[PDB]
């Protein structure tokens, strides 16, 4: 759904600590601000994707404090009370299974919700749906029994409502058996989050890779600033920094440009993300193979690291 | 008296859903909403 | 209906003429756009550390080789600055393009059709839409119905009335507390429950919740009538 | 007739079959003639 927004001192990556180095890249002009204004450009827009994704209801929608959802057990998904953080069981567990530079200039600026607010937002979405059906979204939430919303859901794949009722304690035991099986699956599988994770590698190996950038010496004497200064003249030196400036610009246009690329994969992502809250989650979708493999009858959101998870449920 | 507030961002109402095993909201009215939606 | 839809394309009307909002993300498009050329044409009054930004500065100062030394690093500078400038002009075309794709998806399925999906027209059930132009991008006025004024019932999955399970064959039960009726799903409209609203399978102990009440059967009184008719002709038939 | 409704004769639908359908408004109406048919027979006995 989103990256870490990462924001950079262009002068204090370039040149730290030399008004020298500063005077030698002004001959350069506004290219650091246009990085700046490029990486700004990334980071706003990691809010907007979290905010396309998680943020798509504007009321807080909560569980009533009795549950009798017609057998099914939906206390792995919803909030559990008893934590420090509010989140869900199966949230704990992708909270775990991500696993996750300072004086170079490079900051990483935090997200705009906390969390906890995405927590609040996966709730209220989950809650709307077990309580609300489609309502939640086409209007105001009307409540709608458990038993009944199924009896809906059926009709929308083309399948009668009696096909329900007269199966209705199988139906709940499958249910809770697969999210048992969700459990499971996600403490022995590494691979699960893997999108995720991959992500995380890209943009974590992009800063180490552009910190290392920062030992090479670009065809000067050293890569260290006052080896160069220290033993040398006002020309000489001029010679030997300005490769030094060349090269470490040359670092950050490739970061700037490989991160660019990369939140568009990002974005795509999370337009994608989007559609399937949308369309999973506040609706039933008709498209085959949309929604996981089966016929839809619902879907859950879940919170992740930078990330979204469904767990889509389906009539095979 | 004006001035620059900072506080912790709202997230929507808070509001619980009267959920029963037996109860169902219907709409006896409707609105037509037209609403504008803008592409580049 | 009619009232609704002329009183909103209304408030389109008095909304978009109000304030300078809505249209921010075309704006946004056409000042990226106009940003960077600025950028760009700034670009060209660097040094990249020859002794000017002008060339006939230097070309009218220094010889055809002290000058090289100067020029190719202009040339240098100045081409990068096209380099980063395509980048950027190539990323955002992406951007665009995804846009655009979309825009054409959404003229696809909210213009010329109706589109199931939740949310994808506007926030409602989708009615239709209209497309209106704007600089450098659409407008889609969506038209959604929106369930305004409801009202809490008691509710049960299905009726036995005669050893059997009768369910809905649109719509679902409902009570006032009183009485028992079925209705469609999105619009209270309340129907005496009849064995024309309504189908049949298998008997009562089977489904969780269900209550007791009369099915009517519209064939009955049509041939209860018929026997009121039969027995005033038998009747009369005794008295000769 | 309730779960099925008719069109034209069976020339054209290659692949048809032959078998009865059932119409629930017949003994809804068979069971009215041996009513019927009781009465007229009691109706005889005086
Ligand atoms: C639940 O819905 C019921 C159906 O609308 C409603 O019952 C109906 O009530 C009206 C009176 O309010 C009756 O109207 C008739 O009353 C007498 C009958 O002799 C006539 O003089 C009148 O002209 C008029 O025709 C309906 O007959 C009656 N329907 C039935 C099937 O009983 C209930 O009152 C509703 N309950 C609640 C709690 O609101
Ligand atoms: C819905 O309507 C049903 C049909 O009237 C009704 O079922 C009937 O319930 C009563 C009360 O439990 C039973 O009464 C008899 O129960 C046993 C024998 O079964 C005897 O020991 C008792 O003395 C008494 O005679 C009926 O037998 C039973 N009828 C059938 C066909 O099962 C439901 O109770 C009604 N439910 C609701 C919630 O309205
Ligand atoms: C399904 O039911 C159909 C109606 O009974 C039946 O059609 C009948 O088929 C027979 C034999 O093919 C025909 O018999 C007559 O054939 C000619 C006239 O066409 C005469 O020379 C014969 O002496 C004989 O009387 C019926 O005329 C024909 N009737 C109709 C309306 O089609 C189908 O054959 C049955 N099919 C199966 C698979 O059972
Ligand atoms: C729809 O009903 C809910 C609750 O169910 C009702 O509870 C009784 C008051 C009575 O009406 C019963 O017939 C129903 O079973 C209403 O929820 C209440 O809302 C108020 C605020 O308006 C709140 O103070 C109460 O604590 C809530 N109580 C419960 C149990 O929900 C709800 O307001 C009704 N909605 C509409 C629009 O009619
Ligand atoms: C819903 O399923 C959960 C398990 O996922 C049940 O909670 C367990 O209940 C047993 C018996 O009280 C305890 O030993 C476990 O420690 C509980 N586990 C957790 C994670 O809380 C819960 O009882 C089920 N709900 C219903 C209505 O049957
Ligand atoms: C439909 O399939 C389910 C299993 O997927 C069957 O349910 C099992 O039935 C056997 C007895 O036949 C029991 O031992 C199992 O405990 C049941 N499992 C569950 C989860 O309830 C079901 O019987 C099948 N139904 C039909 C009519 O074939
Ligand atoms: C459905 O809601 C509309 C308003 O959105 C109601 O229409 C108004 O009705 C009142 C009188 O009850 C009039 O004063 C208004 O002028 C009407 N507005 C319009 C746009 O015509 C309508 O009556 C409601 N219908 C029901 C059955 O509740
Ligand atoms: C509904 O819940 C009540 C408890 O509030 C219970 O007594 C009743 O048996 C339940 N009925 C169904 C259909 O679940
Ligand atoms: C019975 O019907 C006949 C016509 O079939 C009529 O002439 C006669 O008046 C009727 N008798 C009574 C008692 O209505
Ligand atoms: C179906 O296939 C068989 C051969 O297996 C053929 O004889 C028969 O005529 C076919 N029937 C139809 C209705 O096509
Ligand atoms: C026969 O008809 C008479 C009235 O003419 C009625 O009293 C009696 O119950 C009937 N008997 C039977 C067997 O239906």
């Amino acid at each position: 759904v989103s990256m870490t927004k990462t924001s950079v001192d262009c002068t204090m990556y370039i040149c730290g600590d030399s008004t020298e180095c500063s005077n030698l890249l002004l001959q350069y002009g506004s290219f650091c601000t246009q990085l700046n204004r490029a990486l700004t450009g990334i980071a706003v827009e990691q809010d907007k994707n979290t905010q396309e994704v998680f943020a798509q209801v504007k009321q807080i929608y909560k569980t009533p404090p009795i549950k009798d959802f017609g057998g099914f057990n939906f206390s792995q998904i919803l909030p559990d009370p008893s934590k420090p953080s509010k989140r869900s069981f199966i949230e704990d567990l992708l909270f775990n299974k991500v696993t996750l530079q300072k004086f170079n200039g490079l900051t990483v600026l935090p997200p705009l919700l906390t969390d906890e607010m995405i927590a609040q937002y996966t709730s209220a979405l989950l809650a709307g749906t077990i309580t609300s059906g489609w309502t939640f979204g086409a209007g105001a939430a009307l409540q709608i029994p458990f038993a009944m919303q199924m009896a809906y859901r059926f009709n929308g794949i083309g399948v009668t409502q009696n096909v329900l009722y007269e199966n209705q304690k199988l139906i709940a035991n499958q249910f809770n058996s697969a999210i048992g099986k969700i459990q499971d699956s996600l403490s022995s599988t590494a691979s699960a989050l893997g999108k995720l994770q991959d992500v995380v590698n890209q943009n974590a190996q992009a800063l180490n890779t552009l910190v290392k950038q920062l030992s090479s010496n670009f065809g000067a004497i050293s890569s260290v600033l006052n080896d160069i200064l220290s033993r040398l003249d006002k020309v000489e030196a001029e010679v030997q920094i300005d490769r030094l400036i060349t090269g470490r610009l040359q670092s950050l246009q490739t970061y700037v440009t490989q991160q660019l690329i990369r939140a568009a994969e990002i974005r795509a992502s999370a337009n994608l993300a989007a559609i399937k809250m949308s369309e999973c989650v506040l609706g039933q979708s008709k498209r085959v193979d949309f929604c996981g493999k089966g016929y839809h009858l619902m879907s859950f959101p879940q919170s992740a690291p930078h990330g979204v998870v469904f767990l889509h449920v389906t009539y095979v | 008296s004006q001035s620059i507030i900072a506080y912790t961002m709202s997230l929507g109402a808070e509001n619980s859903v009267a959920y029963s095993n037996n109860s169902i909201a219907i709409p006896t009215n409707f609105t037509i909403s037209v609403t504008t939606e803008i592409l580049p | 209906i009619a009232n609704q839809f002329n009183s909103a394309i209304g408030k389109i009307q008095d909304s978009l003429s109000s304030t300078a909002s809505a249209l921010g993300k075309l704006q946004d498009v056409v000042n990226q756009n106009a940003q960077a050329l600025n950028t760009l044409v700034k670009q060209l009054s660097s040094n990249f550390g020859a002794i000017s930004s002008v060339l006939n500065d230097i070309l009218s100062r220094l010889d055809k080789v002290e000058a090289e030394v100067q020029i190719d690093r202009l040339i240098t500078g100045r081409l990068q600055s096209l380099q980063t400038y395509v980048t950027q002009q190539l990323i955002r075309a992406a951007e665009i393009r995804a846009s655009a794709n979309l825009a054409a998806i959404k003229m696809s399925e909210c213009v010329l059709g109706q589109s199931k999906r939740v949310d994808f027209c506007g926030k409602g059930y989708h009615l239709m839409s209209f497309p209106q132009s704007a600089p450098h991008g659409v407008v889609f006025l969506h038209v959604t119905y929106v369930p305004a004024q409801e009202k809490n019932f008691t509710t049960a999955p299905a009726i036995c009335h005669d050893g059997k399970a009768h369910f809905p064959r649109e719509g679902v039960f409902v009570s006032n507390g009183t009485h028992w009726f079925v209705t469609q799903r999105n619009f209270y409209e309340p129907q005496i429950i009849t064995t024309d609203n309504t189908f049949v399978s298998g008997n009562c102990d089977v489904v969780i919740g269900i209550v007791n009440n009369t099915v009517y059967d519209p064939l009955q009184p049509e041939l209860d009538s018929f026997k009121e008719e039969l027995d005033k002709y038998f009747k009369n038939h005794t008295s000769p």
